[PDB]
């Protein structure tokens, strides 16, 4: 219980079909250890403008190994857009790791 | 004072110029200025019978507290962008004005509000002349002894909650001033049609990307152009209203426009789509073609939901966009 | 002299179905799906 | 421009055409190489941060 | 002073009220002033005689 963490996954850049399969394996790997998986929806802009964090569970991952693009949203926005806001949200959700 | 000469010059009765003398706010007093001027309006003009009648002839509706009742304190005080699309042809100029102040007071009950923006449009020639009377009225109502102008928005605090307001009065006098770069000689014709398209010309050239969340609709004079349904239709096309914009339609007289209006607002999507199509087929001529109505045609895919209806006064809210 | 219409366009009068229009429709449909999927990943429109 | 030059080449010898796959380059489904590597690397990411 | 404090009659998220700004129709708006400029220089004041 003490060793469990809050892991964040974000999709930064233009879409690739490889995004959902990669996120799937990362979520299952993390959940298997008892960590909590949080997906930052619609890149850094989604985080800054709407606080768009979504928790992932074993069931959420379903059909992602086959699907192209992003289920959480992918874009080229940068944390530069507002570090303070990114830093506020990282602190609120208490993220212990980021992919 | 200059307004008093302008009024006599525009065939308007002296009563108005006489009111602007007896009109003065106490300021230091517990009663908020908007409410003071409001009660002073009722007295001078004897708006007790006509207000009562306006309720009576509308199935004893609360024409004094249309907003207040329907909405909770949060709902009424969240509204920040308001468009008042004219003055009713069924009410006197003092009743119409009073109602503006009364609707304003209603949205400013709270001290926990973000600023309010109120746009009054005086479209025809009948009301158009009273812009300056209304402007001196809203100036005293808000108490713009914060920091009147020939043109421009009147900013001050308002209501029970001293909520910062910015009242904008769009008419042809201001539109002419604009077109001639503020030249002394503003004496030239301007059709109500031209005026509608210039209001838009200003929204697109001013840049405004804020959404109306309460739309006040009535029966204005010059219905050929200032048609209730046609104004709604236009605002729908130009993506000017909030996704949950409230549409209030007040008046006493029931006509075909009101039937056409209600059947559109409350109509199924298939009804609205045809409503639009058949209007275009029946009404579009190659000479008519250019008119704004032929361009900014409405959207059948916008859904409304009835919220309130006391005979001739109704509230519908946009409930969805099918796509 | 007999004509069996064959165009991806379906511009030939006499038929409501020209040979190759379903092949074409399907390839473009597969293309548009990928483009819409890409639009879905990023507040974006595609003019195809 | 390249396509335009090819066209005018040989006094109009061949018919040059442009093709722009463009945003279709991302594909409908990830390839097996992509699926296999996405799994290898995702595992290695988690192992690192965690 | 309530004037310098977040307004309670607004569609504000708990984080929006903590950040003291919200994004309305793309535009970054102050959850206090309703103004586009989120930072008010008059809020950091020296109180003297």
């Amino acid at each position: 219980e003490s060793s469990r963490l809050n892991i964040a996954i974000i999709h930064v850049g233009a879409p690739t079909s490889a995004l959902n399969p990669a996120t799937r394996v990362a979520t299952l790997n993390s959940l298997a250890k008892g960590h909590r998986v949080f997906a930052i929806r619609n890149g850094f802009a989604g985080l800054i403008r709407h606080g768009a964090v979504r928790e992932l569970n074993w069931i959420d991952v379903e059909d992602w190994h086959n699907t192209g693009g992003s289920e959480i949203g992918t874009n080229r926005s940068l944390p530069s857009d507002d570090m303070g806001t990114v830093a506020y949200y990282f602190q609120q959700y208490k993220f212990d790791g980021l992919i | 004072d200059s307004i008093i000469r302008d009024l006599e010059r525009e065939n308007v009765g002296p009563e108005f110029g006489e009111f602007l003398n007896t009109l003065q706010t106490d300021l230091n007093s517990e009663k908020p200025p908007i409410e003071q001027v409001k009660s002073q309006l009722e007295t001078h003009f004897n708006l007790a019978h006509e207000t009562q009648e306006f309720s009576r002839k509308n199935d004893n509706a609360p024409v004094d507290k249309l907003l207040t009742n329907y909405y909770n304190n949060y709902e009424v005080n969240v509204l920040e962008f308001v468009l008042q699309m004219g003055f009713s042809r069924d009410l006197s100029i003092p009743l119409n004005v009073w109602f503006v102040l009364d609707m304003i007071s209603q949205l400013s009950t709270s001290k926990q509000d973000l600023p309010l923006d109120y746009y009054l449009v005086l479209n025809n020639s009948q009301t158009g002349k009273y812009s300056d009377f209304v402007r001196y009225l809203i100036y005293e109502a808000v108490g713009a002894e914060i920091h009147l102008a020939n043109r421009g928005p009147i900013r001050g605090n308002v209501g029970a909650g001293d909520r910062k307001i910015t009242f904008h009065l769009l008419c042809k006098k201001t539109a002419r001033m604009i077109l001639v770069g503020d030249d002394r000689e503003t004496d030239f014709e301007m059709s109500d049609r031209s005026f509608v398209t210039l209001l838009l010309d200003y929204y697109q050239r001013v840049g405004t990307t804020k959404k109306i969340d309460l739309l006040l609709l009535t029966n204005n004079f010059d219905t050929n152009m200032n048609n209730k349904l046609q104004q709604l239709k236009i605002l729908e096309s130009l993506n000017m209203l909030k996704s949950n914009c409230y549409v209030l339609d007040y008046q006493i007289t029931v006509d075909q426009v009101t039937a056409n209006f209600n059947s559109y607002v409350e109509g199924i999507p298939a009804f609205r789509r045809h409503e639009i199509a058949n209007f275009l087929k029946k009404r579009k001529t190659p000479k008519n073609a250019d008119e704004l109505i032929f361009k900014y045609v409405g959207r059948w895919n916008i859904c409304y939901q009835k919220k309130f209806h006391q005979g001739n006064i109704s509230i519908h809210q946009i409930s969805g966009y099918l796509d | 002299l007999v004509l069996i219409p064959a165009t991806i366009s379906n511009n030939v009068p006499g038929t409501e179905y020209s040979l190759g229009s379903d092949t074409c429709l399907n390839s473009f449909m597969e293309y548009c799906d990928v483009i819409k999927q890409s639009a879905a990943a990023t507040n974006r429109v595609f003019v195809v | 421009l390249i396509a335009a030059i090819i066209g005018e080449a040989g006094k109009g010898r061949f018919e040059s055409r442009t093709a722009v796959p463009g945003h279709v380059q991302q594909g409908k489904s990830p390839s097996s190489i992509d699926r296999v590597n996405a799994c290898r690397l995702a595992i290695k990411c988690c192992n690192f941060i965690e | 002073d309530a004037n310098f404090q977040v307004k309670h009659n607004a569609n504000l998220s708990a984080d929006e009220r903590h950040l003291r700004f919200f994004y309305d129709d793309g535009v970054k708006t102050s959850a206090v002033s309703g103004k586009s400029s989120v930072i008010d220089d008059n809020t950091s004041v020296v109180i003297g005689i």
